């Protein structure tokens, strides 16, 4: 009989504070004297106007002396109101808002906006556009880790790496602009499959940026893996078990950096995942170390897989062949009335989703990205929330913190692939 | 953690090793330490790279690579009679993700469907190609021009008149890019 | 008056020449911005150096979406 | 006060009242808004949605005045005050025309007759020529042309240049303002030493630059305002010593005052403005100003007219003067009692780090 | 980065006059074929045993010189957005009246900077007043 | 408490005398705050001023009988309360709470209809 | 605020605006914002209108005509028009104008036409 039930405030409702069990004691583990004299803790911001790590970040710590206390991460300097935008866009106008969220993982990002909608779609989108997305899910996978590790080796310290591995980003670039024509927010993956398909050149020369990626991975690896101011930086840093990892929302490498075995291209395949072939790195000590160690690793394993998508492309349609959902070709449009008329209709009101829900998530570059979309069964969706791996991995700094030193900050936010955009949406 | 079912084969890892244990001789292991050999190996690495040419073009004198899709300045274009392309269907003004289209339109002298206000708000277009996608003759396009930075934001907010001046000065890449990706639209 | 202008001339050669922006790198557009200071491009080349304060800065980049809880900061630097 | 403006020559200005988006109808120049009091009426007229023609001669001088409005609504305009063609192209499409233009020291290219005298006639020629509906031209307090001070005697004839070409021409005879970025709480309060040939003790009344800002967007308003004079001064006379005493009461430091005499003085000053490049100050005319005591016109509208109260400077100085008041630690006075005990509950440093 | 023998061949190509002139734009040591001149006055030239992206490159017309001033078919031809020089290029050749025939740089922070404006009538039109007469 | 500063951890209320209590709780940590406040943001106005505007705050809601209501407005009492003393707030957000502070003015709605109507609904 | 004929001229090759709500270039570059400019530097377009019909009529003896503006897939849809009337027939897409040899005679009389004819 809620809420007039309140009106006069009867039964309150139980928290998890009426649920505490005491602890079983058997098996429990766990004057002027000058020890009661209290400590002065001094509180400074860090942040976003002072420089930090990356990004629109206000960090508010407590420390004492030199080590940190509280952890408060003051977030939304970029919440720009995105979920709230999409509810007045149709599916097709939503898609470029998903680019703009983990802003170096742009097609990936717009790869898990897709599967959503297309699994409220109902179809089965084409087996060369499966391919094309997996091939550009591990180009845009690489792309995120060489800004991810090597500006965390930048902040660190070590320049050189960063401007070695950024010549790869403007090599891989290029193959964003061949496809799409755009270097960063190409807007190329859709519900339905890929907007155009690709030139005829562009495998090949895919293929010859494959043949030297390796030897920039390990050069980058000369500079690092074995040096003992960079394993002495990450070392026993931002230490975080197996189970509170799990307990705290973490994914990708800061969970499977504490020694969990998963990763969702494996646990729930979708694209041509299940097609390709690839290790997935585990470490052991859920340290800083063994989570830049993974991800280099996961530079190795994401080379592979593009060798077998390109051996494995198969021929055939990039879009899913029905013009009710995806766009007509341009010679189809101008020539037979039909395809004009959904033409017409799709870029003035959009394709109707059939009403439902769904959360389907992906192996974003970052970790778990999911998506929560709400259809009414129009064109426009009710409901578009978005899971970013950030956001829960910030949410931890406080619990990863607490107790050590202010001079292993810059290595745990570093450790966590924080790009602003994903976290405040 | 696992997933369920037995453990995985050689999960648990074997017991920690002693310094007693360690398969790495002691004068190795001194002389490492004291030389600093991985730091001395990193530093020859930096002059190989030394010694190997340099990825840097001489901008403005060069210019990077970019694709007959390259999504940049907006342009109006025309017939090769002459006459506008454009007949007023709003279809970029409602595809337009970011609302950066406004358009008013009645019946030209002549009669014709032609647009009276053709606006685009280059300080709200996120440049997607969207209207040159939904476009059914050709008439909206994103020249590849990159190159237009403004003293004023005023600057940035194109009427007709600056969008067919725009199409009359790039038509010959306009219609170079259209015909090298038109089999793939 | 030529004496002044060479004065304006060399005044305006070492603002030229020690171009220091300090980046509010506030969202994507701060992807782009980073790629300036890249071997491809090379800002340094033309004398471009990233600046991290405002005090050792000549130029403000605002390369990114400024938020009404931003806007404050942005003020201040 | 309303939706509908007719201005003196009639036009019928049908306003939207809101903010930056809105119609305010107006279309201004104001002649030297590049100073210390200029930004206050562009700011206020602009902010409405009115259109505000600024003519400028350093570009990156008048950069802050375009934030005021919306786009389109602060258009800057290459201009000297001896290039005639520039003036009246500023001027032609306006329906008010403000006159801010002043100088208190004389320059190599200008003297105070050049800028103040010349400067008006060629202003206020334009502004008949387009019939431009209100001239408000800005003047000083003590402004009579039978002066011997020459910025009050220079001022003096602007007046009456003005009010013969444009007889609705409306005055603004402001005493010395203090405010944000002025000449006097800021000059009080930074100068380490003062050369003042009068011990301070010339008197004035000290208004908020803020309420002639405020007045001279109401004189647009009300048609009431044209052909008409105002002097425009604070509640309460001070001198440059009762003042110096606040600015000294509010920032914890002794003002030091050299007083050279006059005769000796003044010399120097002039010598100081021929060869250093900027305003010092400190001039011939700017000493022999400080031995005049502003006098206040009877005969002239106030404030009142207006409809405004002005406030007493004192209620302003530690409002502008706080960011100069020392905050170190070292700074603070000693620790009570209170304070004594309590710290004795704390451990002073770190044994452990 | 030019390396000696680069640059000592390219200075015998050339010349020290040339060398130094070049020296003072570019700021390298460049050789190689004319491919054409476009209306500004731009010259352009290839060299295919040159890095990548460094094949083609232009010398500007203007001291001043600025990114805008190229004619826009050889703007597609020196981002490598096509391989025909406008030399060869039909597309080039469609006689278009209308289209501008000096070139038109970009004109911001002079007095030629593009001035937007209404180019639709007001939306609602008031009554002209006309008093009858008694 | 435990999380940052101010934080208050989030309850029912019990009763109306346990909800009284909080309110006359957290009237007494605002008007006792309000020295501080003035200082912290340098506020142009006394003290007196500032402690007037906390009690027309919790005067629009003195009408209030129902309790879960109430619960929503102590929760944002203590929310706006946490991030004011904690130096999070800045000078322009409580600046924009007193509503003098606009330069339409504070009357910012027509004295009665003649007003409002000769000048254009406000 | 424009003397030259650049700010007078609707466009080079038309002085009169070609719809109803199309401001006159005298006006719409009028005003402070157009006081020191340069306006021949301003972007002015040749008018669509004016160009069109210089285009010949291109005669038929088919009663319809297919029209897709001449690109293949470069130009508009393609769209059918009848030609039976005794007047010069549009492509309502390109505006080219088409007529039927049949209505020739009547055409040549008729004192002045849309298009050259010829
Ligand atoms: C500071 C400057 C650098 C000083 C160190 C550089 C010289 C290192 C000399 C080599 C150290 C060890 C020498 C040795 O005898 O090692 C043998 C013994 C263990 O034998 P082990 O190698 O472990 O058996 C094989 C298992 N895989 O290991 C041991 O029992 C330790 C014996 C140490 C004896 C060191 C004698 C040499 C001291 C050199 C001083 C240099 C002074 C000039 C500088
Ligand atoms: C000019 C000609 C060439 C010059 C070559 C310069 C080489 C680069 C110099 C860069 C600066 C030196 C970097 C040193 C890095 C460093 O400090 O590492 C700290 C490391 C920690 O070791 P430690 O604390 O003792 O405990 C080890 C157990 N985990 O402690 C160490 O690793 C100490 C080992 C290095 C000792 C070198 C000094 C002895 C030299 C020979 C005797
Ligand atoms: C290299 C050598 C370059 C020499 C260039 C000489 C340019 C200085 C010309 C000085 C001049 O003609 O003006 C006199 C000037 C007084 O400055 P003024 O503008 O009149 O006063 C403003 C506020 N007092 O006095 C000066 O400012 C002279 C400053 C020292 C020179
Ligand atoms: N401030 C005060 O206390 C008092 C001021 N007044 C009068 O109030 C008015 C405004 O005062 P305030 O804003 O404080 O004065 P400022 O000195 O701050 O500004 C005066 C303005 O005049 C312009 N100017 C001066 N000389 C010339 C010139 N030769 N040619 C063109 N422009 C010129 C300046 O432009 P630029 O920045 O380019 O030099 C500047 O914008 C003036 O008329 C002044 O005389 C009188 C009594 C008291
Ligand atoms: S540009 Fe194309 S899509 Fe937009 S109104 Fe003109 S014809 Fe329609
Ligand atoms: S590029 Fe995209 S945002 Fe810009 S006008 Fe075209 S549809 Fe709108
Ligand atoms: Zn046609």
């Amino acid at each position: 009989a809620e809420p007039q039930d309140g009106f006069q405030g009867t039964r309150l409702i139980p928290t998890g504070a009426d649920f505490q069990s005491p602890p079983d004691p058997f098996i429990d583990e766990g004057e002027d004297s000058v020890e009661g004299r209290k400590v002065r803790h001094y509180t400074v911001n860090f942040g976003p106007q002072h420089p930090a790590a990356h990004g629109v970040l206000r960090l508010i710590l407590e420390l004492n002396g030199e080590e940190i206390v509280r952890a408060d991460p003051h977030v939304g300097l970029l919440h720009r109101g995105t979920e709230k935008l999409c509810e007045y866009k149709t599916y097709m106008q939503a898609l470029p808002y998903f680019d703009r969220l983990d802003y170096v993982s742009m097609m990936t990002n717009e790869q898990v906006f897709s599967l959503a909608v297309e699994k409220l779609l109902n179809i089965e989108i084409p087996p060369r556009a499966k391919f094309i997305r997996t091939m550009f899910g591990e180009i845009t996978r690489i792309l995120n880790h060489l800004m991810s590790v090597l500006s965390h080796a930048m902040d660190v310290g070590a320049l050189t790496p960063f401007l070695w591995g950024f010549e790869e980003r403007e090599k891989l670039m290029e193959f964003y602009e061949r496809v799409s024509g755009a270097r960063l927010h190409a807007a190329y993956v859709r519900p339905g499959g890929v907007h155009q398909d690709i030139p005829v050149g562009l495998l090949d020369d895919i293929y010859q940026w494959a043949t030297q990626f390796g030897d920039r991975i390990d050069e980058t690896e000369e500079m690092l893996t074995d040096n003992r101011i960079w394993i002495n930086r990450l070392k026993g840093v931002g230490v975080v078990s197996a189970a509170d990892a799990l307990n705290l929302s973490f994914t990708g490498v800061m969970l499977r950096g504490s020694g969990v075995p998963w990763d969702v291209r494996k646990s729930s395949p979708y694209d041509a995942y299940d097609q390709v072939e690839f290790d997935v790195p585990v470490g052991i000590n859920g340290d800083c170390y063994d989570r830049y160690l993974c991800r280099m690793e996961e530079f190795r394993q994401s080379l592979r897989i593009i060798h077998q998508c390109l051996n494995k492309m198969p021929a055939g349609p990039v879009r899913y062949e029905d013009y009710k959902i995806t766009p007509p070709p341009r010679a189809a449009m101008k020539e037979n009335m039909e395809a004009l008329i959904h033409h017409f209709l799709l870029f003035t009101k959009g394709y109707a989703v059939p009403p439902g829900d769904t959360y389907t998530a992906i192996e974003a570059p970052k970790g778990e990205m999911g998506v929560y979309v709400v259809s009414d069964g129009s064109e426009r969706p009710y409901r578009v929330h978005i899971r970013a791996p950030g956001f829960a991995h910030l949410s931890g700094f406080d619990h990863i913190t607490r107790g050590h030193l202010l001079a292993d900050a810059v290595a745990v936010i570093g450790t966590m692939d924080l790009v602003f955009g994903e976290v405040d949406r | 953690a696992t997933p369920a079912g037995p453990p995985p084969k050689n999960f648990r890892l074997p017991p920690p090793k002693n310094w007693d244990e360690e398969s790495e001789s002691t004068i190795d292991k001194v002389g490492k330490y004291f030389l600093m050999t991985e730091m001395l190996r990193g530093m020859y690495v930096l002059l190989e790279q030394f010694f190997r040419p340099p990825y840097t073009i001489y901008y403005p004198f060069e210019k990077g690579p970019i694709s007959p899709r390259f999504r940049g300045e907006h342009a109006l274009r025309r017939y090769p009679s002459g006459e506008e392309r454009c007949i007023a269907c709003k279809l970029c003004e409602a595809v337009c993700p970011a609302q950066a289209i406004t358009i008013e339109a009645e019946e030209r002298a002549d009669g014709s469907r032609r647009t009276t206000r053709y606006d685009i708000d280059m300080t709200k277009c996120i440049y997607c190609g969207f209207c040159q996608e939904s476009c059914p003759v050709d008439a909206i396009v994103e020249s590849p021009n990159a190159e237009y930075a403004t003293e004023t934001r005023e600057e940035l907010l194109y009427n007709k008149e600056k969008l067919l001046a725009n199409g009359d000065k790039w038509e010959p890449e306009l219609a170079a890019a259209i015909r090298a990706d038109a089999p793939y639209r | 008056q030529y004496a002044l202008t060479t004065l304006d001339i060399i005044t305006n050669w070492a603002r030229q020449g020690s171009f220091w922006p300090m980046t509010f790198g506030l969202a994507c557009c701060a992807v782009e911005m980073m790629h300036l200071s890249t071997p491809r491009y090379d800002q340094d080349r033309l004398g471009i150096i990233f600046r991290a304060s405002p005090r050792q800065s000549d130029v403000m980049i605002v390369a990114g979406t400024l938020t009404n809880k931003m806007a404050p900061a942005l003020r201040q630097v | 006060i309303s939706d509908i403006h007719i201005t003196r020559t009639g036009k019928p200005l049908i306003r939207i009242q809101g903010g930056r988006s809105s119609l305010g109808e107006h279309t201004a120049t104001v002649f030297g808004a590049t100073g210390q009091l200029g930004r206050y009426i562009v700011n206020r007229l602009a902010r409405q949605g009115c259109t505000v023609i600024v003519p400028y001669r350093e570009e990156m001088a008048k950069r802050h005045l375009k934030v005021s409005g919306d786009l389109g609504r602060v258009i800057f305009m290459e201009f000297d005050l001896r290039n005639t063609q520039s003036i009246e192209e500023s001027v032609r499409h306006s329906d008010v025309v403000y006159n801010l233009i002043g100088r208190d020291y004389p320059t190599k290219n200008f003297s105070l007759a050049d800028v103040h005298i010349e400067g008006t006639e060629r202003i206020v020629e334009a502004v008949a020529k387009y019939d431009v509906d209100r001239f408000i031209q800005v003047s000083t307090y003590n402004a009579n042309p039978d002066s011997t001070c020459e910025f009050f005697r220079t001022k003096g004839i602007a007046e009456k240049v003005a009010r013969h070409v444009f007889p609705e021409t409306t005055i603004v005879r402001p005493a010395p303002m203090f405010g944000f970025e002025d000449r006097l709480l800021l000059k009080l309060a930074s100068v380490t030493n003062l050369f003042t040939s009068n011990h301070m003790r010339e008197k004035f009344w000290p208004v908020h630059v803020n309420e002639v800002g405020e007045a001279l967007e109401r004189m647009l308003y009300d048609d009431s305002t044209a052909g008409q004079t105002f002097e425009l001064y604070g509640p309460r006379q001070y001198s440059m010593a009762q003042i110096a005493e606040l600015v000294d009461r509010e920032i914890y430091k002794k003002r030091r005052h050299i007083n050279l005499p006059k005769p000796i003085l003044q010399p120097l000053a002039e010598l100081i403005n021929r060869v250093l490049w900027w305003d010092t100050g400190l001039s011939r005319d700017q000493v022999e100003r400080e031995f005049h005591d502003q006098v206040i016109d009877p005969t002239a509208k106030t404030f009142k007219d207006l409809g405004m109260e002005p406030t007493d400077i004192s209620k302003w100085t530690y409002h502008y003067l706080l960011p100069y008041r020392p905050s170190t630690y070292y700074d603070l006075p000693p620790s009570t009692e209170k304070e004594m005990r309590e710290e004795r509950k704390y451990l002073h440093v770190l044994d452990d780090q | 980065m030019s390396y000696p023998t680069r640059t000592l061949a390219n200075l015998r190509k050339i010349g020290l006059k040339e060398y130094f002139r070049q020296l003072l734009y570019i700021g390298d040591t460049k050789y190689g074929e004319l491919v054409g001149v476009d209306k500004f006055g731009n010259k352009f030239y290839e060299n295919k045993e040159e890095l990548p992206l460094r094949t083609r490159w232009v010398d500007y017309a203007k001291h001043d010189y600025d990114a805008a001033h190229i004619e826009p078919m050889w703007h597609a031809w020196i981002s490598y957005q096509v391989d025909t020089p406008p030399t060869r290029e039909p597309l080039t050749q469609i006689e278009r009246p209308w289209a501008p025939k000096e070139h038109v740089p970009n004109r911001s922070f002079t007095r030629g900077a593009y001035k937007p404006y209404n180019t639709t009538q007001p939306k609602i039109q008031s009554w002209e007043p006309k008093a009858a007469p008694r | 408490v435990q999380p940052t500063k101010f934080a208050v951890t989030v309850r029912q209320s019990r009763n109306w005398a346990d909800a009284k209590q909080r309110v006359i709780a957290a009237y007494r940590a605002w008007i006792r705050a309000a020295p501080e406040i003035q200082t912290m943001y340098s506020i142009p106005f006394p003290v007196s001023h500032i402690r007037t505007r906390i009690r027309q705050e919790f005067e629009r809601h003195r009408y209030v009988n129902k309790l879960n209501v109430v619960d929503v407005l102590l929760q944002q009492s203590n929310a706006d309360f946490q991030e004011t003393m904690n130096f999070w707030r800045q000078q322009s957000h409580v600046m924009a709470f007193f509503k003098e502070e606009h330069f339409r003015g504070e009357k910012r709605l027509p004295s009665n209809f003649i007003t409002g109507f000769l000048e254009g609904r406000n | 605020t424009g003397r030259p004929a650049s700010a007078v001229m609707q466009a080079p090759n038309r002085a009169e605006v070609w719809s109803r709500s199309q401001r006159p270039r005298s006006e719409a570059m009028a005003g402070p914002r157009f006081e020191q400019t340069d306006f021949d530097a301003q972007p002015r377009p040749w008018a669509a209108i004016e160009l069109i019909h210089k285009q010949p009529v291109r005669w038929t003896h088919d009663r319809i005509v297919a029209c897709d503006g001449g690109g293949g897939p470069h130009g508009h849809p393609k769209i059918y028009i009848n030609t039976d009337k005794p007047e010069i027939a549009t492509c309502n897409y390109c505006g080219l104008p088409f007529a039927n040899e049949h209505h020739r005679k009547y055409l040549e009389s008729l004192p002045q036409t849309s298009y050259p004819l010829n």
